[PDB]
Parts: structure tokens; C-alpha cells; sequence
């Protein structure tokens, strides 16, 4: 998951 | 590794030439096509090419539901000479012409099949009566299984045949089917017979249709209205849309140029002059 | 079991992705991925036993 | 189903020599036959049978 | 080649037969696939195959036909055209199943003063159109399989009308490749052109093609060979020129399954 | 609690998977997994006390 | 064998054919040599041989004959008896040269209350004597090669006398093995005895034997199979008992050289 | 077996009874499961079971029937056919519940000059059809 | 998540 | 999760 979920 | 959506090759800059390499001259007798590009015969500039062949891949070419048949059923009172109407259709892509033409660009194919069903109904008489919402049963009867003879006989129990119970007014029905061929690919064309005429045995027995393989390829669809009939008569139509998914094709063919005439390659008189007048030296 | 892939972005408003999950056991139920490969036309355009060099005489 | 395209061929039985019995012995007798599938046998596309029905 | 060798000069040898040609336009290998035997991964009939090798995989020459100013074209089907050819035909009729590839060598020489161009096409599943407008898919087995002598194209569709006792035969119009598609596009099929100023032969190597690994050779033809005059025969000034065309074909990597008694087909 | 398994792929367009989640407490509510085992027919085809060798005489 | 196996019970499989027997008296391999293909050191024709394998090396059953109290004996020649047998006969007539070994299985069952003994002999170069006393070595090709039906021994030499238009056929007297030597000594040839109280079959494996590595199969027979009643058929008390004898033969490791058009022999 | 033993020759002993046979065609164990006592994991009635052992687990011979050219066949049900057989039948009628396995030995000899073939079938839950 | 998602 | 989510 870490990568996948990109966040802004 | 090149994917259908990769950009096409860049044009490279090329200058004047005066040599013995002769790209332009060839000999088509060999059976080959001259692989020339513009920089071979004219001076080109450099162009970074962005266009791709993404939409003309085999999947993308066929990724559309196409109408293969219209089935008519109704819901009237079965009476001594005329019965409540259920429908029977032998599954094929050849009852209509558009998808048939597209598939026949190729000799053989392999694909999973997506069938979508659009159901529409209406009142056939200048009555005033009504009808409550109809439920339709679409039963798949594979070759060998008991074909229904009456809208309500035992076969509609479907203990083993797959059936779809569709409610009128809901989203069109849809199912998927695997590659079900008894061959390693479907044959769009079969140059042969399903029977060897044997001298020793009488001719009538040896006989069979040209280009036809198993008399009953894929069985039939049988559709009915589950509701008991209303006093008022309602007719319904079931349009079947077919889409080849996960498709592979082999051995390309020239497209059909004259009107289809039957399930084979036969052509009918008076339909054989497709091209139109246009003079040799007229732009 | 989610599968993440990137969209080849046409008209713009980093890479953009989309997500797919298969709900059915039968692969026939799966949608079409459209992640297809191209091949070169050689087998149709140049089916000749001897490899052809375009700058040289086709017939020698 | 019976179908020419997928016809399977012909099974037949013959006398190679002949049945021979001594005296005081029956001159006619029976044979019985059995069929079964080998371990490489399979079936597909489930369907309803015609070997049972419910007319009414 | 500085030591001599050329595209135009070939020697082919299969079995006890050798072909030479000094005016070829290279060779074609259909879809770039050379004939091969059936692989275990793709095998289907479990019995030990018969593989005739040199006895059947050799060059058989069929009857020479004649090209004239009025010729519209000729066709043949494989394996049908070879059904009576030596030990190939015998192995064919004794077995239920069989598969074969072919080297097809079309021969047509003339002179530096003649002109004309023959299109030689190898068509997978070459289903041809029938002569009837009142019923379809009705050409008879006998009419569909001419054997070695082949059939011909016509420039005109002329419908069989004796409804009581129908001709039951093909009616292949040349510009429609006898199948309802335009001849100009038959070049998407493996082919060569015999253009009299350039070459005197066409050579095509055909793989076994089908949707099955092996099939009934008696019931089914895998390939059609169609020869059509792309540019008409012409010579000096003679109004009636003629030149021969000879077809020589060799079965390649052929194998057979399901041995029994011989099939005796009613061919008339 | 998601369960990921692989589909035995029929006609192709790496391994493909599908995902399952059980929504109900009662196992009777669960769909059928179809992940079934085969057994050998011996108990029906050869229910004999003495093991049989097919190349040797059934009766000796 | 403590786990079951025995001399009397055999299974033979060649190609798509299997033979079982529960009352054999073992098997014989002639001169202790198993059939084999022609070795390079012994090879002579330089062309690539045809080797039909399973298509020709299988069991062909010939016509069942009938043994009675008056039978004097039967004979056959190889390859002649198999000349019309499927793909073996075809490969035989298409080639100038050929060689083959054979498994010969003679079948004759009866009952615990019958008696009699058949001598089964495999004779290399079984030249038989003619019916003439006015000219020698004159039996005709047609008369010498009965094909599958074979010929028979007689208990009496009876000379053809129509000098104008001679019978031109063999006249093989049983106690002289049809060749001027005493039957009692035919046991120096590879053989088996079918003695009805002991066994119901005879099995002989015959190598290719000749003074050449390969020869004309149409011109020359390598082996003769002679079956003679060493002890006459007898049953219970019936004055006219009868029991069948069936011959099944399989070509083994057979190969052919010198391919051409088919030989069409005048056999009548 | 080099020291003599064979498929065709068996001796069965249960309790005070022994059966010999010199012409058997092996033995069959239905569904490959040998009879057994009820396991604790599968047990249901909580009371101490009665287990008659040798007194009931022995060979009972029923009435000999006769095979002829007109015979169409015979049937029996278990435990019913044994309901009157010695201490087995008694234990059967004194208790509400009971379970048993069985060795069934069908006997029919003739001569090398006779012929015929009997099919012997053991059917689980052999519900038969009525006359109405 | 690691545990959770069981996989087969 | 790491494995699971395959990415392309
Ligand atoms: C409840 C709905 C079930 C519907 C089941 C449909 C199963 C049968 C699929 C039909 C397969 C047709 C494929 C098309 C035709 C073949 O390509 C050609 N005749 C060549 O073989
Ligand atoms: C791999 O799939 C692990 C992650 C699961 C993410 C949630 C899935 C969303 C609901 C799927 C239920 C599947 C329905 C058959
Ligand atoms: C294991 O299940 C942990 C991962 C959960 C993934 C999201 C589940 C999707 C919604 C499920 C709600 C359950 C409804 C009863």
C-alpha cells in the first residue's frame, strides 16, 4: 500500500 | 515489448543522395512489399512522432457490443389453434452483417464472449387494459438438451442449463461466456464437409452441406415471458448484443465486397458490381 | 488483490493511475485490460526465404 | 449427440477361430460386455438431460 | 555472391526428386512458418502416428494446363489435388486423420518477347461460392473436389437454374476470387507473381494451417491454390498465343493417425 | 480479511487473481469457492481385499 | 513366477494390434536372431529407405482354413501371403527393393477331448517341387504365388500330363516336405508343434534371411510357412471332426528401397 | 506364492465358525471400508453399549434356495434376514438402537460342464418398488 | 493488513 | 498488502 496511496 | 499505445517511429532528417543504393526500385514478384519510408525517396526533416496505433489493435477494433439478433415473444392466452409465443434462436454471428464482416477479416479467432440483452415491450391492441411488470426467462439450451415445445413445459425448470431471469425496466441483462470451441480456435471459414460420401454406400447417405461442420454448433437461446397472460396483449422484443473480449485472430482475409447471401460465401446474381464508374485520368 | 496501472493521459487539466479488482473466479468474467502488444508485419509484408535489404536490388 | 463432424468410429466383434465344446456340453452360451472410462477422460458444458422429463 | 550464387537460381531436393530453376524471384514461406511435425504439447490423437517420410514427401507433378488469351484462371485444393499421388494418397485414405505442409512449385516459361503476369495465391480455408441462387452451401463433395485436374474461374456469374436436378457446383467469378471479396486484395494471402519478363516460376512453402492440430484430410481441405492472370498473355502479334503452366507439389512433414481399412470415396 | 486467489486463465487477451470478502457471519451465506479436490476411484473401481497388479493374472 | 506370470500366457502387441493367448508353448526366435533394420556396414542401395513402421508392422489375419481328418497340410510364402495386406502390400509394390522379418502366430484351439498335432515349420528358401515329369523348374509365377490363400500338400505325386497345355503348378507331397527331403527331418528348421492337449497356438519370430542384404520382394520369397498334421485330428467318436486354423502375421522392422510407379503384377 | 498361497483359496473364521473355499474370485470390501465400532467422536447415545462379540459375530447360514432356468432373482435385507439368528436376533430385539457390519458369503457350486453367471450386489438403502 | 489478506 | 497490490 505505501506507494499505492499517493498523497497531496 | 512494443505496446499498442507506444508512439510510432520518428521521421529522421535526410539530405541529397547520389549513389548506387536503390530503395525505390524493387520486384513485387517476390511476394514482398517494399518497406520504404519518406526519407528514402525525398529529403525529410526531423519529426518527433506522437501518434500511436492504440485504437486499431485487435481488441480495440472489436471492443463494441454489436446486435446479432432480435427475438420476439409475447404474453397472450394459449388457444386451441395459436399458442402463447416463446422464442428460439440458434446462436450465431451471421444473422446480421456488420460484426460478421468484421470477424471475417480473419480466418480463425479465439475469444471470451459478452452477451448483453435489451428488452422492450409494447401493447398490440387499441384496448385500454393493462399488464403488470413482466419477468423474462432467457434459457441457454446446449446441443443435446431438451428443446422447449411450450412456453410452460418441464424444460424451463433449468436444473442444469443456465438461465437468466430478467425483470422488465431494470438495467439490460449481461453475462460472460468462455472460449467454448471444440477446436483450438473458432473457424470463420471451413473448406470442407462433415461427411465423407462413400462409394460402397448409397449417395443420399454420403451427403452434406458445403462448408458446414457440426449441424448444431453452439445450441440455442430460448426466451419466454414467465408471467401468466394478461387479458391485454403485450409483445416484447429481445435484442442481443455480442462483444468479443480477450480476442485473438489468425490468417487475414480480404473483406466481404458484395452482399452476404446465406451463412456461406455464396453470392447472389445482380449484387456483384460494387465499384462505380470513374475514369482513368480524372482526379 | 488490487491491480494498479497507469493511464496514457490525453488532455491535461506526475503519472495518473487507475485501479482494478477482479470480482469473479472465471477469467472470462474479467473486463478487457487493453494493455496490448504490437508486432512487426514481416510475416505478411516480407514472407520471403531470403531476408531483404531495401537499398539493394530485390532481384540479383 | 449423433453428429458426423465428431463421429467416433466403429466397434465390432468377430470369431477368430470358433467356439469349441466337447460332448455333453452346451453349444450355446453368453458373453457380457462392460464399458468404462479411462483416467484421461473428461466432460464439459453442463446441460439438462433428455433421459427424464415431466410431461405435465 | 562474388563466388556466383543468386536469388534467381535455386535447387530444391525432396526425396528422390530434384527441381532446378535459373529464373526464380526468391521463395515464399507462408506467414514465415516452415512446415513441422506435431509437437507433444499440441498433440491430440494418442496413437503412434504413421510418418511416410521420403515415400510421400517428394515432388508430384500434376497435369500441365494451358494459358491463353482467354484464360480466366485456375484453382486447386490441398490435400485434394494430391489424393491419387503415389504413397501420399494411400497413407491419406488408410487413416482417419492426417496433416501436411507443402512446397508448391508453379512452372511457366516463355520468351523475352512474350508478356503477361500470373498471380499465384495460397489461400487458407479457400471456401468458394456455389452456382445457385435458390439455395446455399450446396456444392456437392464430388464437385468441390476436382482432384488433380482442379477447377477454373469464370469472368461471369451464371446461376444454375435446372431446379429439378441441380448442377450443384461452384461458380467462382475471377474478380471476386470466387468468394465475394475483391481479387486486388488477395495479396494479403501468401503469394508470388510470375511476371514473364522477370521470372518463370513461383515457389511457395506452406505450413499446415488449421484450427485443429490434426484433422480429416478426406473431409477437409486446408489450402487453396489460386492462379489468376493479373496481366493477360501476349506475344509478338499472334492473336492466339499459348503457353503451358505446370504445377509440381511436395507434401512436407506429413503425419497420419487412426489407421483402419481404406476409405473408398464416391468421387463421381 | 480479504482473500486473494488465482484464476485458471482460459483465453488470454503473469498469473491473474480475484478477490473475495465474506460479509456474513454464517458460513452458509458464503458463496461456493469451487476450489475443490479430486480423489482416486479405487474404492469403487477396485474394492478388492487383495491389491491388483494390472500386468499380472487377475486370478491366480 | 510366485506373483502369477507363465510360459503359457502371452500378450503380443505390434502397432494397433494386440494378441492374447492363455495356452502357448513359449515362443521361438528363428536361429536366435530377432528382426532388425539394415545396418550401414551391410547396406547396399544408396537411397534413403522408406520405413513404414506402425502402418505396416502390425498383425494381419489371413483367411481361416479348416482342419479335418483328411487334411494333408498347408503352405504359404512370405512376403507373398501379405502382398495385399494394407499399407504393407502398397509399400511392397511401389518399391523395387524391400526387406522384412515377421512374427507368425498360428491359432488352433479345440477341447480337452480332442486330439491331434500340427507341425509348424518356417523354411528359409522353401523351393517346392513341380507337377511335371517331362520338364523341370517350370511352375508359373501365378501358380507359385497363391497369395494369402496359400497352397496345400497332397499325399500322392500325380504328374500333370496335358503336355499341350500344362498345369504348370507345384505338386508337393507331404512326406517329402514337397521338396524331396523327408518330413521327419524338417525339425532342423525353426518350428513349433501345436499338440491339442498342450497348446492352442504357435508363435515364431522370423528374421530377414537371405544371401543379400535386401532384394526384390515381388520376385523372391524369403520364407515358407509349412503346416502339416503330425498326428491326425480326432474327436470323441465323430467320423468327421473339424476345427479351424487361423494364421495371423506381422511384418517386423521392414524397409524399402528404390521408389517408382506401382508394380501391377499379372497374378492370374 | 512360490510356497503355495492363492486368490482362489480362502479360509474365513469368525467365532466358532470357519468357512473354506477353493474357488473364490478374491474378496470385496465395500467402499474399501472394513467394519468398525462406533468411535467416541461420532458417538451419540450416552449409555454403555452392549457388544455381543463372538456370541453374535459368527456365521449364520440361511435357507438354501434353488437356481433354475426360470429363476429371475432373489433379494434379502440386513439386518432383517438375521432377525431370528441366535444371540444376534436377541440382542437386536432387546435394544432400541443397534449397528452392524457383515461378511456376506454366497455359495453356489456346479461343474465344469455347467454354465451361468450370478450377479451379487450389496445395495445401501435398497428401497424397492410397490405393487400398486 | 499482511495477515488480514490471506492468499491462495 | 504490499504483494496483494500488483502495479504496472
Ligand atoms: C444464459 C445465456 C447463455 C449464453 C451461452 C452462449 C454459449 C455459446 C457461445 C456461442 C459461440 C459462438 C462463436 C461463434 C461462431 C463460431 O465462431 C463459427 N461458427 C466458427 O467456429
Ligand atoms: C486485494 O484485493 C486486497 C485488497 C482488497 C481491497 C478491497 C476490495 C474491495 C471489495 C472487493 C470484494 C470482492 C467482491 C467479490
Ligand atoms: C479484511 O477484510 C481487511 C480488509 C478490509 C477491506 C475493505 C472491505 C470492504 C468493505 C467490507 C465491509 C464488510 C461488510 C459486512
Amino acid at each position: 500500500a505505501a506507494a499505492a496511496s499517493s498523497s497531496t | 515489448a512494443a505496446t499498442s499505445r507506444d508512439a510510432l517511429p520518428n521521421t529522421e532528417a535526410s539530405g541529397p543522395t547520389h549513389s548506387k543504393e536503390i530503395p525505390a526500385l524493387t520486384a513485387v514478384e517476390t511476394g514482398a512489399t517494399n518497406p520504404l519510408v519518406p526519407s528514402d525517396t525525398v529529403q525529410t526533416r526531423h519529426v518527433v512522432q506522437h501518434r500511436s496505433r492504440s485504437e486499431s489493435s485487435i481488441e480495440s477494433f472489436f471492443a463494441r457490443g454489436a446486435c446479432v439478433t432480435i427475438m420476439t415473444v409475447d404474453n397472450s392466452a394459449s388457444t386451441t389453434n395459436k399458442d402463447k409465443l416463446f422464442a428460439v434462436w440458434k446462436i450465431t454471428y451471421k444473422d446480421t452483417v456488420q460484426l460478421r464482416r468484421k470477424l471475417e477479416f480473419f480466418t480463425y479467432s479465439r475469444f471470451d464472449m459478452e452477451l448483453t440483452f435489451v428488452v422492450t415491450a409494447n401493447f398490440t391492441e387499441t384496448n385500454n387494459g393493462h399488464a403488470l411488470n413482466q419477468v423474462y426467462q432467457i434459457m441457454y439450451v446446449p446441443p443435446g438438451a431438451p428443446v422447449p415445445e411450450k412456453w410452460d413445459d418441464y424444460t424451463w425448470q433449468t436444473s442444469s442449463n443456465p438461465s437468466i431471469f430478467y425483470t422488465y425496466g431494470t438495467a439490460p441483462a449481461r453475462i460472460s461466456v468462455p472460449y467454448v470451441g471444440i477446436s483450438n480456435a473458432y473457424s470463420h471459414f471451413y473448406d470442407g464437409f462433415s461427411k465423407v460420401p462413400l462409394k460402397d454406400q448409397s449417395a443420399a447417405l454420403g451427403d452434406s452441406l458445403y462448408g458446414a461442420a457440426s449441424l448444431n454448433d453452439f445450441g440455442i437461446l430460448a426466451v419466454r415471458v414467465v408471467n401468466d397472460h394478461n387479458p391485454t396483449k403485450v409483445t416484447s422484443k429481445i435484442r442481443v448484443y455480442l462483444k468479443p473480449k480477450h480476442i485473438r485472430v489468425w490468417c487475414p482475409r480480404p473483406p466481404r465486397a458484395v452482399a452476404y447471401y446465406g451463412p456461406g460465401v455464396d453470392y447472389k446474381d445482380g449484387t456483384l458490381t460494387p465499384l462505380s464508374t470513374k475514369d482513368l485520368t480524372t482526379y | 488483490g488490487a491491480q494498479v496501472s497507469s493511464q496514457k493521459v490525453g488532455a491535461h487539466e506526475s503519472t495518473i493511475n487507475y485501479t482494478t479488482i477482479n470480482y469473479y473466479r472465471d477469467s472470462a468474467s474479467n473486463a478487457a485490460s487493453k494493455q496490448d502488444f504490437s508486432q512487426d508485419p514481416s510475416k505478411f509484408t516480407e514472407p520471403i526465404k531470403d531476408v531483404l535489404i531495401k537499398t539493394a536490388p530485390m532481384l540479383n | 449427440i449423433d453428429d458426423s463432424f465428431t463421429e467416433g468410429g466403429y466397434i465390432s466383434v468377430f470369431y477368430q477361430t470358433r467356439i469349441v465344446v466337447p460332448l455333453s456340453t452346451p453349444r450355446e452360451m453368453d458373453i457380457l460386455g462392460f464399458v468404462s472410462a479411462c483416467n484421461d477422460f473428461s466432460v464439459r458444458l453442463l446441460r439438462d438431460t433428455t433421459h427424464i422429463e415431466q410431461k405435465a | 555472391e562474388a563466388c556466383g550464387y543468386s536469388d534467381r537460381v535455386l535447387q530444391l531436393t525432396l526425396g528422390n526428386s530434384t527441381i532446378t530453376t535459373q529464373e526464380a524471384a526468391n521463395s515464399v514461406v507462408a506467414y514465415g512458418r516452415w512446415p513441422e511435425y506435431l509437437r507433444d504439447s499440441e498433440a491430440n490423437p494418442v496413437d503412434q502416428p504413421t510418418e511416410p517420410d521420403v515415400a510421400a514427401c517428394r515432388f508430384y507433378t500434376l497435369d500441365t494446363v494451358s494459358w491463353t488469351k482467354e484464360s480466366r484462371g485456375w484453382w486447386w485444393k490441398l490435400p485434394d489435388a494430391l489424393r491419387d499421388m503415389g504413397l501420399f494418397g494411400q497413407n491419406m485414405y488408410y487413416h482417419y486423420l492426417g496433416r501436411s505442409g507443402y512446397t508448391v512449385h508453379v512452372q511457366c516459361n516463355a520468351s523475352k518477347f512474350h508478356q503477361g503476369a500470373l498471380g499465384v495465391f495460397a489461400v487458407p480455408e479457400m471456401c468458394l461460392a456455389g452456382d445457385s441462387n435458390t439455395t446455399t452451401m450446396h456444392t456437392s463433395y464430388q464437385n468441390a473436389n476436382p482432384g488433380e485436374k482442379g477447377g477454373t474461374f469464370t469472368g461471369t456469374f451464371t446461376p444454375d437454374n435446372n431446379q429439378t436436378s441441380p448442377a450443384r457446383r461452384f461458380c467462382p467469378v475471377d474478380y471476386l476470387l470466387g468468394n465475394g471479396t475483391l481479387l486486388g486484395n488477395a495479396f494479403v494471402f501468401p503469394h508470388q507473381i510470375i511476371n514473364l519478363r522477370t521470372n518463370n516460376c513461383a515457389t511457395l512453402v506452406l505450413p499446415y494451417v488449421n484450427s485443429l492440430s490434426i484433422d480429416s484430410m478426406v473431409k477437409h481441405n486446408n489450402w487453396g491454390i489460386a492462379i489468376l492472370p493479373l496481366a493477360p498473355l501476349n506475344f509478338a502479334s499472334e492473336s492466339s498465343p499459348e503457353i503451358p503452366i505446370t504445377l509440381t507439389i511436395a507434401p512436407m512433414c506429413c503425419e497420419f493417425n487412426g489407421l483402419r481399412n481404406i476409405t473408398l470415396p464416391r468421387l463421381q
